[PDB]
This record gives structure tokens, sequence and C-alpha cells, in this order.
């Protein structure tokens, strides 16, 4: 009941060895379960019964299960794995519904035994040797050794997968019609026939695969859709959220707290409307995992709000080839942004919100750029394509940001879409000296060691101040100097600083950044009408 | 026949992640490596093979065809060492030609027990499918050990042309083959054809001009009236600079800004002041003595925006020891794509880099990982691949380059 499939290569990891781990004693009724399950596999072929002729060894574990409650057998690689060769990476990316094209039916047949089907290449078997234990270690144990592909062996899924691809690749040439994807044990096969012909083209794959030994299960293990694919619920033809229930407790510990996050946070995804501040400051200061936080009014609020919008349903289409591919962003606040993917209007395939971008120092265009450029990679990954852009900022502003931001930088075919709040320049230093203007020298100093320091300014017109700071920086008084210039100056103002980081500021124009120095900078700077910085060496 | 090769000692086989693509580069690749798999140049593989290196889909002028590249740069570092000393008259032409024959490989087979390295991946949409994982079974195009390995079959293939015109030079790097004469335009471009004709009756099927590249020197502006700030501008150049001229001084200068002026007043200049000024712009006509080239180190190019489609670059070895600088403007077609001025100019420096020292330099690029890694291969069009790191260009740097010297009217090309 085997295979007539050919073997994989299979070779230990470089010059490494087979496993030599003594077996675990075990129960007079959990041997005479193991000497049961075994004996049956041995007929099937799965497994041989070998001798003292095999230096090898790995531990068997005989624990019960839920559906029968019988001993089952459990047979631990762990060891055997890690003295395996590395092979090629199995598909770890899994597809998306956005991406999936509209079926006229959907079925799913459930590979089981997909492992011991498939053969193990002849020579590494001596490797997965198991040995039966003895009512109180007292004779010889029983050994064996796989001839499949063994559960839990490192190899396993990717040389199922491989099987699986070459098996099938016969019944995909002959009609192309039907789509088939493998995952795990499953096969997920879809087409465009009428559910007469379809039914027959599966008894067909069904049949086929029986024809390598793989078989299908019986009407009772089964699976009808809609399919739950990750968070999802498949229709062959629409694919509607699961609906994700939260907790309704009395006492709250931080583990659920966080677990709770978590849940939200990924539900923030598809519904943009949840929030989770309130539940986040609930963690502070906690002591332990099995703490019990209260949750606060504002706690308690949002959780709420939160169950009745995860109560309003979301359903979604599948991919049209045929029509446009769209995605439009929001900017939801400094650094948050929002996206909604889709072709007909109103009719998302795919939306998503990305965590707040919050580094050293950027401003909102470039977040934007950032916002577009990992649409793009995820659009290129679910569709092979990218979408046109619908962005919340005027070609005009693009333009002058891009056309002269130091960095190259950009955002592929796009169209503006005038949905408050527009992204634009929080403001932009003059190009040239303000005529007019008043001039601030601005200088800051400061011990690094003892961290005081002094930040002051002497302008053109008489102007000057000093203020001494304690526990600052040289950065920080650099900072404070061209702070207080921006304060105790009018709509315009020239400023002049030997400040490296000012120097920074000037080729990067922040609107935002780590140090609440830089932030209150940045307000000042966007306050003024006109500002002229500039740098000249120090010393 | 194949010949040995092995990778360096105690070097593993690339395991690098393809990136997706496009469902037309799909398309095409799987259409591309059908066929190659059917002319018996690559074979599938299996799920025992750990290893994997990139590839896409490009595709040069004159083309509605798709070029499949591989990325074996992971592949190459890792691959033993076997060239030519390069042509140090190459970089003299007034006319170079580049010849892609890279097709001139898939006739040698490659040793069988190195193909498992080479094996690639053609990636699925969606993940709906797995990719179908190959590897070649002949000397892969963009592999270091192919022009190697077919060396003296390409050296047996030139010599009839070499000696009917030793006038011409013949310089070999990757896939590409520089062709450059001093012949007139046309009696350049004619010789390519006999050559590429003669090349032609095998298996294998750019034009630059050395001798017109010139190494523009720093010109310091020469205001009609100083301000302040154009002083305080200035310095900071010039102070910058004495980092490369250590004869450069901002002595004078500097005493000129010891007031608390504004910013716009006009500033006399001293005598003395000027005197400086001039002998800086003298420091400056010429490259700094003792720059020499070392073929024991790394190139390194280093890229600045200038913004509005103008790019500077440096390369060199030592900091502050150039080898070569320049300006680069973006071409036809790229008004809004920074990242296609990106590769160009990338495309443009290796390019006059391979001329001249006869080897690809390390690249500095003012761009995120991000950014490049999504959308460089979309513009991409010569067969090799230069190393590169993304970094934040300084300041003063961009400053300093936006300053070179331009033409004084431009090409007068009637
Ligand atoms: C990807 O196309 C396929 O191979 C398969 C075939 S079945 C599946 C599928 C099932 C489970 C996971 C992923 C897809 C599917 C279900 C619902 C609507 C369309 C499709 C489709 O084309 N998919």
């Amino acid at each position: 009941p085997i295979s007539p499939i050919e073997t994989v290569p299979v070779k230990l990891k470089p010059g490494m060895d087979g496993p030599k781990v003594k077996q675990w004693p075990l129960t007079e009724e959990k041997i005479k379960a193991l000497v049961e399950i075994c004996t049956e596999m041995e007929k099937e072929g799965k497994i041989s019964k070998i001798g003292p002729e095999n230096p090898y060894n790995t531990p068997v574990f005989a624990i019960k299960k839920k559906d029968s409650t019988k001993w089952r057998k459990l047979v631990d690689f762990r060891e055997l794995n890690k003295r395996t060769q590395d092979f090629w990476e199995v598909q770890l990316g899994i597809p998306h519904p956005a991406g999936l094209k509209k079926k006229k039916s959907v079925t799913v047949l459930d590979v089981g035994d997909a492992y011991f089907s498939v053969p193990l290449d002849e020579d590494f078997r001596k490797y997965t040797a198991f040995t039966i234990p003895s009512i109180n270690n007292e004779t010889p144990g029983i050994r064996y050794q796989y001839n499949v592909l063994p559960q839990g062996w490192k190899g396993s899924p990717a040389i199922f997968q491989s099987s699986m691809t070459k098996i099938l690749e016969p019944f995909r040439k002959q009609n192309p019609d039907i789509v088939i994807y493998q995952y795990m044990d499953d096969l997920y096969v879809g087409s465009d026939l009428e559910i007469g012909q379809h039914r027959t083209k599966i008894e067909e794959l069904r049949q086929h695969l029986l024809r390598w030994g793989l078989t299908t299960p019986d009407k009772k293990h089964q699976k009808e859709p809609p399919f739950l694919w990750m968070g999802y619920e498949l229709h062959p033809d629409k694919w509607t959220v699961q609906p994700i229930v939260l907790p309704e407790k009395d006492s709250w510990t931080v583990n659920d707290i966080q677990k709770l996050v978590g849940k939200l946070n990924w539900a923030s995804q598809i519904y943009p409307g949840i929030k989770v501040r309130q539940l986040c400051k609930l963690l502070r200061g906690t002591k332990a995992l099995t703490e019990v936080i209260p949750l606060t009014e504002e706690a308690e609020l949002e959780l709420a709000e939160n169950r009745e919008i995860l109560k309003e349903p979301v359903h979604g289409v599948y991919y049209d080839p045929s029509k446009d591919l769209i995605a439009e962003i929001q900017k939801q606040g400094q650094g948050q942004w929002t996206y909604q993917i889709y072709q007909e209007p109103f009719k998302n395939l795919k939306t998503g919100k990305y965590a707040r971008m919050r580094g050293a120092h950027t401003n909102d265009v470039k977040q934007l750029t950032e916002a577009v450029q990992k649409i793009t990679t995820e659009s290129i990954v679910i569709w092979g394509k990218t979408p046109k852009f619908k962005l919340p900022i005027q070609k005009e502003t693009w333009e002058t940001w891009w056309t002269e931001y130091w960095q190259a930088t950009w955002i592929p075919e796009w169209e503006f879409v005038n949905t408050p709040p527009l992204v634009k320049l929080w403001y932009q230093l003059e190009k040239e000296p303000i005529v007019g203007a008043e001039t601030f020298y601005v200088d800051g100093a400061a011990n690094r060691e003892t961290k005081l320091g002094k930040a002051g300014y002497v302008t053109n017109r008489g102007r000057q101040k000093v203020v001494t700071l304690t526990d600052t920086t040289n950065q920080k008084t650099e900072l404070q100097a061209i702070y207080l210039a921006l304060q105790d100056s009018g709509l315009e103002v020239n400023i002049v600083t030997d400040s490296q980081y000012a120097l920074g500021i000037i080729q990067a124009q922040p609107d935002q950044s780590e140090s609440e120095l830089v932030n209150q900078i940045i307000e000042q700077l966007i306050k003024k009408e006109k500002v002229y910085l500039a740098w000249v060496p120090a010393h | 026949e194949t010949v040995p090769v092995k990778l360096k000692p105690g070097m593993d086989g690339p395991k690098v992640k393809q990136w997706p693509l496009t469902e037309e580069k799909i398309k095409a690749l799987v259409e591309i490596c059908t066929e190659m798999e059917k002319e018996g140049k690559i074979s599938k593989i299996g799920p025992e093979n750990p290893y994997n290196t990139p590839v896409f889909a490009i595709k040069k002028k004159d083309s509605t065809k798709w070029r499949k590249l591989v990325d074996f740069r992971e592949l190459n570092k890792r691959t033993q060492d076997f060239g030519i000393p390069h042509p140090a008259g190459l970089k003299k032409k007034k006319s170079v030609t580049v010849l892609d024959v890279g097709d001139a490989y898939f006739s040698v087979p490659l040793d069988e027990d190195f193909r498992k390295y080479t094996a690639f991946t053609i990636p699925s949409i969606n993940n709906e499918t797995p990719g179908i994982r190959y590897q070649y079974n002949v000397l892969p195009q963009g592999w270091k050990g192919s022009p190697a390995i077919f060396q003296s079959s390409m050296t047996k293939i030139l010599e009839p042309f070499r000696k009917q015109n030793p006038d011409i030079v013949i310089y070999q790097y990757m896939d590409d083959l520089y062709v450059g004469s001093d012949l007139e335009i046309g009696q350049h471009r004619t010789k390519i054809e006999e050559l590429r004709q003669h090349l032609l009756r095998w298996g294998l099927t750019y034009e630059l001009h050395p001798d017109k590249w010139t190494v523009q020197p720093i010109v310091l502006p020469e205001k009609d009236s100083w301000t302040v700030n154009d002083i305080q501008k200035l310095v900071g150049k010039l102070n910058w600079a004495s980092q490369i001229y250590p004869g450069i001084k901002v002595r004078q200068l500097c005493k000129l800004l010891r007031g608390t002026k504004a910013l716009t007043e006009v500033i006399p200049l001293t005598e003395e002041a000027e005197l400086e000024l001039a002998e800086n712009r003298e420091i400056l006509k010429e490259p700094v003595h003792g720059v020499y080239y070392d073929p024991s180190k790394d190139l390194i190019a280093e890229i600045q925006k200038q913004g509005q489609g103008q790019w500077t670059y440096q390369i060199y070895q030592e900091p502050f020891k150039n080898l070569k600088t320049g300006k680069y403007a973006r071409m036809r077609g790229a008004h809004t794509n920074d990242v296609k001025q990106l590769t160009e100019a990338v495309q443009k420096i290796t390019t006059e880099s391979i001329v001249i020292w006869g080897k690809t330099p390390k690249f500095k690029l003012p761009i995120q990982k991000e950014t490049w890694e999504t959308w460089w291969t979309e513009y991409w069009q010569a067969t090799w691949i230069p190393e590169w790191e993304f970094v934040n260009t300084p300041p003063l740097v961009k400053l300093w380059y936006q300053l070179e010297k331009e033409p004084i009217v431009g090409a007068e090309t009637f």
C-alpha cells in the first residue's frame, strides 16, 4: 500500500551521523498499545522490523487520542532532524484571499497519510529506527525502521510536497481549467466548470492519486465550504471575514490583556476603527503575567466600542484580472497609515494598516513613500502587479519635495484624491537668507561630563540671551540654542549655527523626530512664515 | 568536456531568497526556462537541494523579448579564483562599443558537482504554486567561472579580427566585450559589424567614448559682491575641502565673519582675503597629487543626489583621494523616477569603471534599501551586477561636488 514514487536522495548533515538515544521506558499498557499500532504499520509496509544490525535509535512515546481515546504513537525525531541535511525552504508564504480568482466551485481533499504514503530514501531509513520497550526493561526491545516519510521528520514536508507536485504534473496539463493548491496534507481544488463536470474531475483526481497510493478519506472526514483560511471564510465566489469574539470576563490578567491586544491588533487590519491605547495603558509596571489588572473606565469603554465594531460583518470579492487594481491610502495620524485595495469602488479585496512608524527623524511625505512601497511589495506578491495609487497628497507637494530631497525616492503611477487630511510639507526652509528678517547667531555649549551648558543667541539687531542648563548635552544645548532663537524671534528669522545636527535638519527638514527637543524646534519651524537656517564651521 | 570547479575553501553554496516578480516577468521567465530545459541547458531539481540564487527578467532596447538575469553575485564570491591584466589603452579610444557575448556559454557543460549551486527559482503569484526549481547543466551567463572556463575558446575566436584590426582593442568582462577604435563614427560601427558577424558564425550577438571623459575641477563662485551668508557658505565648503587639499585656507576670509551682522549684509573683501581665495582657486585647479589606483584594494563608488535630475559621484579607494569624479544628468524619460536615474547612473559608473580598471566598484547609494530592492531591476540593463550599500549622504559632500565645472555652452552638437 506504499508507492511507485521515486524517492528523494536524502543525506546526513556534513560529517554528522545518525542518532543514538536510548529508548524511554514505558508501562505494560503503553507497550501492548505500541506493539499494536506498530504491528499494523509493518504490514502496510510503513515500517520494517530490523535487528541489532542498526546502531541507531529514536525514542517512541505512546499517548492516547481524543477521537477514540485509545493509545496512539508518537516518535520524537528532534535528534535525527538536527542531524538531517537542510532542504529547500518549503512554502512559508501562503495565498491571500485578495489574490484568489472567483471559482464556480471549490473542493478540498485531505491526503491524510500523505507522509506514510510517500517512500523514504532507501538509504536513509536506517537512521529512522525506534525501539518498542519491554515490560520492566527486561528482555530486549522490538526494533523498527521507517520506510516512509516519518511524521515529524525534517525532510517529510518538503519531500511530500515535491512528490505531490510530480504526481499532479500530468493532471495539471491534462486540464488547465482546474487550479490546484497543496497545503500540508490538503489539496484545495477549484474550477470554473459546472458542478457536475467539476465533481467528476474531482473524482478523477481522487482515483489518479489513488493510482499512486495517496488516498482520500470518506464522507465523515470530508471538508465542505466555506473554508477557514487564516482568519477568512472562503466561499468560491466571495470571502467573508471569520467573526472574531472578544471574551467577556470580569477579571483580566496581564496575559489576557496582551493576548487581547494581539487579537485587536490583527483585527485592526480588516477593521481600521479599532483602538487599543487604553488597553495597552494597563500593562504599565505589570509585575507578572498572571497579575490581575482591573480595566479602567476608558479601558472598559474602548473594549466595548470594539465589540460592536467587531460585530459589523466584513465580506469581500476575489480578484478580477480584467479590472483595475487600485490602492487608496489615508494618513490616520502622524506616522499612522490606512489603505484599502479594490477594483470596484467600495468593494475591497484587501484593507490594511501600518503600525505607527516612529524613527529618529522623517517627514510625512517620506513616510507616505514608505507606506506606498510596502503596499507595492504586498501587491506584487499577491497579484504580481502594482496598484494605481490614490494618495492624499497634491502632485505639487509631491513634486516640490522629492525632486529636491537628498534621497532617491519614488511613487509608482499615482493619482491625487482629495480626502482630508491631505499630507503636506509642514514647513520649508528658505533657499536664501531673508533680507529684513533678524539674524540670530546661536550657540549652545555644555561640558559633556558635567552635563551643564548654556544656549543663547546674539542677533544683529541687538537682542541676546543665555540660559544655563543642567543635565543636558552638547547636541541639546545646540538645539536648545536654535530653539530659543525661534521662540524669541518674529515671523521671519535667519538662524546661523555650527550645530552639525542642524545641517541634517537643513537637508532633510524633518516634521517629526525621536527627541521632544527637535520636536519643539519643528513646532517652532512650522509656526514661522520664513526661516533661513545656515551652517558654518565651528571653532 | 568539463573542468573540475570548486567553491572556495569552507564556502558553502548560496542560499539567497528570490524576490517577488511581476506577473509579466514570471510568465517570461517560465517561457525562457521551459526552452532552456528543452535545450538541455537547465534541468528541474528536487527538495534535496537547499541552494538558491535570485533571478529576474530584464529587457534592453531593440527588444520585445525578455532576457533572463540571474544574480550570481553571492555565488561568484564563493566561487574559487582562477582573466586578463586589462588593456590600459582601452581608456583612450575615441569611441568604445560594448558586446553581449553571453550566449557563447551554454555550449560548454558545467562540472556535474557544481550544478547544485546554480539552483534558482521561478516564483509564483500569490504563492499559489511552489517555485519551479532548476539548476544549470551548462556555464551560466553572469557567473564568473564562465568567462574564465571559456577564455581560450574566446581567445581563438577573436585573434583573426584582432590581427586584421590591430588598432582596435578587445577587452572582455563577464558576458561583455568592449571594442574600442579611433575610426570615425561610421568606419567604427562597420567594424563592430565585422567583429559581430565574425562572432555571429558561432553563438554570440552601448557606445561610449573614454577619451572624452575629463575629470572636471572645482570652481569656487565669483559673486559680484559678497554677503555674510555668501562667505559663510564659501568658508564651510572650503574648510571641509581642507581634508582633500591641506593648502586650502580660510583664515583671512573667516576674519571677515567676526561680526554679528545680517546674513544679507555685504562684506568688503580685504586684499589679503582675496589672495587667500585666489590661492585656494589655484590649489583647486588640479586633482590632488599622490592618487594611484591600487589593484589590491576595493574600488569605491559614492553617489549624491544633487536634485533636479543631477547626480554626482566619486570613484576612489581611499577617503578623499579620488581616482575619478563626475556629474550625471538623468536621461530622457525619467523626469519623475529617482530610481531609474539612479540605476542608470549606477550602470554608467560601473561601465566607465570597467573600462578603466577592468572591475566593478562597491557602490554607496543615497537611497533606502527597500526602495532600491523593489525597483532597480525594473530599469537594469547590464548583464553584470555590482555590489552596493545604502547610505545617508553627508550634507557637505553634496555641497562640495555640485561645485564642479560644466561646459561653456554644452557640446555644440550641430
Ligand atoms: C490558489 O488557487 C488554488 O490553488 C485554489 C483552488 S481552491 C482555492 C484555495 C483554497 C485554500 C487556500 C487557497 C486557495 C480557492 C478557494 C476559494 C476561492 C478560490 C480559490 C482558488 O482558486 N483556490
